[PDB]
């Protein structure tokens, strides 16, 4: 289609002339952007693709889950810390982790139990992803299908490829946005949507340039 | 033959056949099939004339009350900037011949009688020269051009003998409306970043050009 | 034949040279066989690293010259309000604004947004022209356009061309190392490079780097 093939939209648009030979257009999200030469080998390129897709999916989940508590708090739902980068310290509070301020819900108190459960379950699922498990065997490391395609949206090749491209694009957007979350948390010290509100209030004054003069190395 | 910054396609669909044709389409919304084939190909030029036509009235109407009150032909009580004239009550509401919610209904009624007829000339040319409307339906038949009806009422003064005169006067009017659209957009945005009317902004700029430019205002 | 090329070229470890990578055959400028991480084994990645190195070297040369010249001029007497290289972006936020050479009749910029937008547009255009074509010629080599950017014809004779390539990569690697030094000194010492040099010259025994190792 438009995305797959020699004539595909490139990351530099009309300014792209040096298209890497190994980047031909047979994989999703192939804009021909490889200037560091870090995916020249076919095996290294496959490993990089796998890393990219896993990172993309995790970034999508993280972006949605970092701002969902923010939106719920803005509506009026009570939390312990709505902000994502202090949402993890409420396990140490006397009331535990309420999960939407509901003591009848998870109501966890021991971070050790959370850590152990996460280690066991994530190890299991990670290992299944690498080698196969209950939800089918491993054929494509990043496009298993079957038990992870219950709605069967990836039935014909054309829709499956277009959905590949759409997935990778939303995922790259999410990864960019999560890098933004991290940097903004580091510098501003306030939640993402709170920074959005500050920017909307006084865009000229409340912006990133306001914090340019905070890391001056006086010594 | 005169052209302006044009993309690759541009000339493919745009050509020197309609008034004001210059080929500028970065995004190419006028693509015949392309992306944008849902809108009728005759719609975009027609809408472009009309939005510009109203822009002439708006750009010549938002600034007349202030200037005419400064040189002096109108009492200063009613000489107010356009955004204090009732369009935005919470920024300003000046009492008028009637309350603004009745003026709106009188507006919508009169505009409707003048706008529905225009609509169905475009859809069905010459359809308003059939039914009796106070006897003035023979004039309101149109010349077949939705954008340029022509007639003893809408062309009462009658400029333009041959097609040579019209083919350039149309270019003039689309271009005089070109500035009018930008002028109103200036009125809007130049008003949001300020609190006071357009004319004095020109006077401030003419007073201290190195102190009241866009860069100095806010940031 | 150029002494800087071939298999008889000097090594990064000098007399202590041991194993040299096969792909490093000396056919390119500035080759000393320094690849212990195997980060340029593949020819394509090697070429990409070459363009990255040349661009980084040129940018570092510009950066070092622009970090030295303003503060040297300040030493001469041309006051700027904030002369140190890392204390140079805050000049815009000041009431006076960013004034070139400390004079109001120069650029006299005051809004960071305008500088950012103009620089974004212009740098995007020029960087696109760097890889694709553009007004200043088309693409002939990714990093050596040719006579379009060589108006004095220093590349006319191939041997002097190769010698100039070697000299360019040399001066540029020196500039990159100096720029890393600038960054580390600013982070650690917090003072300008010329003032650091003056402090070292004053009492080098005590006013050296080991003094600031106390954390
Ligand atoms: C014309 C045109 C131009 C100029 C660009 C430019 C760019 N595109 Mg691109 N595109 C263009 C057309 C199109 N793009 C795309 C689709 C994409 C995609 C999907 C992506 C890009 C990306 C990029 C970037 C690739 C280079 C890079 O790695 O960024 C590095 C260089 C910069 C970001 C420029 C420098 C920024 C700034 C001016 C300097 C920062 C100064 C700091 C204050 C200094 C920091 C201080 C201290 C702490 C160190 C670059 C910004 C990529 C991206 O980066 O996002 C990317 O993923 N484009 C399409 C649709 C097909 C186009 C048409
Ligand atoms: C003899 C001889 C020796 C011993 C060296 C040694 C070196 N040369 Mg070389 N050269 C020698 C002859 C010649 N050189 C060159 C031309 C060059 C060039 C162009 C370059 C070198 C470079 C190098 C370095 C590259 C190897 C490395 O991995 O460094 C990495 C290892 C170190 C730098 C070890 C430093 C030890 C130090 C005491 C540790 C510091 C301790 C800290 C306090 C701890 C930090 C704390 C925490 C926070 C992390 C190394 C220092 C390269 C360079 O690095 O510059 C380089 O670009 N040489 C010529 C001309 C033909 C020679 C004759
Ligand atoms: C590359 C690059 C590096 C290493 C730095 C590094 C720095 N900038 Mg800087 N900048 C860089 C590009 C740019 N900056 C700016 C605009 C600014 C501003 C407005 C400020 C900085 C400041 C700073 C310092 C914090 C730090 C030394 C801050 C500073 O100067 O602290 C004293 C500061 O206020 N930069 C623009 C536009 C850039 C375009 O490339
Ligand atoms: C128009 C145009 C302008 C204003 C510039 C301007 C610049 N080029 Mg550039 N270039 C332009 C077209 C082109 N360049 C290049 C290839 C390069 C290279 C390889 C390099 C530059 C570099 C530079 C910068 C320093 C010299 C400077 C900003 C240098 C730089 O700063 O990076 C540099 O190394 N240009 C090609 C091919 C072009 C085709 O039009
Ligand atoms: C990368 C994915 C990711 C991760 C690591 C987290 C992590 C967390 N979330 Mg978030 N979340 C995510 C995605 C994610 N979320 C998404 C996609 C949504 C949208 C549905 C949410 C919506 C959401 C809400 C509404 C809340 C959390 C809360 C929490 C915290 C308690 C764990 C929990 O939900 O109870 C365990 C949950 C279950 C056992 C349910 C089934 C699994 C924890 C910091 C809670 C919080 O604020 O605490 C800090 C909370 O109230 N999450
Ligand atoms: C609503 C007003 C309007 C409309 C309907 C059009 C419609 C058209 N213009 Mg015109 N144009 C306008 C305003 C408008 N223009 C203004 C203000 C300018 C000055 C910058 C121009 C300058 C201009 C040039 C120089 C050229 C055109 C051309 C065209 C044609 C092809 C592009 C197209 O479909 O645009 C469709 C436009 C829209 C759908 C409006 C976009 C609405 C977005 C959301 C606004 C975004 C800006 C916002 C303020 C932020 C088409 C008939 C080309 C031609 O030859 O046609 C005769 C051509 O060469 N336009
Ligand atoms: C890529 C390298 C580089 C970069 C990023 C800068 C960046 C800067 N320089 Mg430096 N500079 C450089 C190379 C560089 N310079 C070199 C090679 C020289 C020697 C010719 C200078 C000599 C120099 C002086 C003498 C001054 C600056 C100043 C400045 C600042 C404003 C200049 C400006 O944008 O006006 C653009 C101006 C024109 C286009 C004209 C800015 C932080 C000024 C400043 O405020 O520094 C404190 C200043 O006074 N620079
Ligand atoms: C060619 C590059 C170059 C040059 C000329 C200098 C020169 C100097 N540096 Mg800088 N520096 C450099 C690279 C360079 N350094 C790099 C790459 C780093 C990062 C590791 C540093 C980190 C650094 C710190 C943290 C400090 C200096 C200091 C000094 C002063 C000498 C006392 C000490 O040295 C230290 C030298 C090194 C740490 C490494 C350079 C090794 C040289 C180039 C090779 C051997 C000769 C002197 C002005 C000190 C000073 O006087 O500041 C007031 C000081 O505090 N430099
Ligand atoms: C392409 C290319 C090419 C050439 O060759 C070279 C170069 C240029 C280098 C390259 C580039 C690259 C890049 C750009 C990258 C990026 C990345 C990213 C951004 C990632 C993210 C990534 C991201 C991610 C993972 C994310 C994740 C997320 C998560 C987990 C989350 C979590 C969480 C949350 C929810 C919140 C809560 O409360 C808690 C927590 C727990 C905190
Ligand atoms: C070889 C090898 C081999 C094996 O295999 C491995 C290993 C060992 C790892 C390797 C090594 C490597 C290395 C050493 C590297 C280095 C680098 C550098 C130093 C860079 C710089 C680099 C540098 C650079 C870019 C620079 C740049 C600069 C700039 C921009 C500047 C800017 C500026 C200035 C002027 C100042 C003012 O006021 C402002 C501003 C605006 C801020």
């Amino acid at each position: 289609s438009i995305w797959y093939g020699a004539d595909r939209p490139k990351y530099l648009g009309p300014f792209s002339g040096e298209t890497p030979s190994y980047l031909t257009g047979e994989f999703a999200g192939d804009y021909g952007w490889d200037t560091a030469g870090l995916s020249s080998d076919p095996e290294t390129f496959a490993r990089n693709r796998e890393l990219e897709v896993i990172h993309a999916r995790w970034a999508m989940l993280g972006a949605l889950g970092c701002l969902t508590p923010e939106l719920l708090a803005k509506s009026g739902v009570k939390f312990g810390e709505a902000v994502w980068f202090k949402a993890g310290a409420q396990i140490f509070s006397e009331g535990g982790l309420d999960y939407l301020g509901n003591p009848s819900l998870v109501h966890a108190q021991s971070i050790l139990a959370i850590w152990a459960s996460q280690v066991v379950l994530m190890g299991a699922v990670e290992g299944y992803r690498v080698a196969g498990g209950p939800l089918g065997e491993i054929t494509d490391p990043i496009y298993p299908g079957g038990s992870f395609d219950p709605l069967g949206l990836a039935d014909d090749p054309d829709t499956f490829a277009e959905l590949k491209v759409k997935e990778i694009k939303n995922g790259r957007l999410a990864m960019f946005s999560m890098f933004g979350f991290f940097v903004q948390a580091i510098v501003t010290g306030k939640g993402p949507l709170e920074n959005l509100n500050d920017h909307l209030a006084d865009p000229v004054a409340n912006n990133a340039w306001a914090y340019a003069t905070n890391f001056v190395p006086g010594n | 033959r005169s052209l302006i910054f044009a993309s690759k396609q541009s000339l493919s669909y745009l050509d020197g056949t309609l008034p004001g044709d210059y080929g500028f389409d970065p995004l190419g919304l006028m693509d015949p099939e392309g992306a944008g084939g849902f809108i009728d190909p005759q719609w975009l030029p027609y809408a472009e004339i009309i939005n510009g036509r109203f822009a002439m009235l708006g750009a010549a109407g938002a600034i007349a009350p202030e200037v005419l009150g400064r040189i002096g032909l109108i009492p200063q009580e009613t000489a107010i900037p356009w955004f204090q004239s009732g369009v935005i009550p919470p920024v300003g509401n000046y009492s008028y011949w009637a309350d603004p919610y009745t003026l709106f209904v009188l507006e919508m009624a009169l505009m409707g009688f003048a706008e529905h007829r225009r609509a169905q000339d475009y859809y069905k040319p010459g359809s308003m020269g059939k039914q009796y409307f106070l006897g003035l339906e023979k004039f309101l038949g149109g010349s077949g051009n939705p954008a340029y009806p022509g007639g003893p009422i809408f062309n009462f003064l009658g400029f333009g003998k041959n097609e040579k005169e019209l083919q350039e006067l149309k270019v003039k009017e689309v271009k005089n409306g070109r500035l009018a659209m930008m002028a109103v957009l200036g009125y809007f945005t130049q008003a949001i970043f300020t609190g006071v009317g357009p004319f004095q902004n020109l006077l401030d700029h003419l007073a201290d050009p190195v102190h009241n430019n866009v860069l100095t205002n806010l940031k």
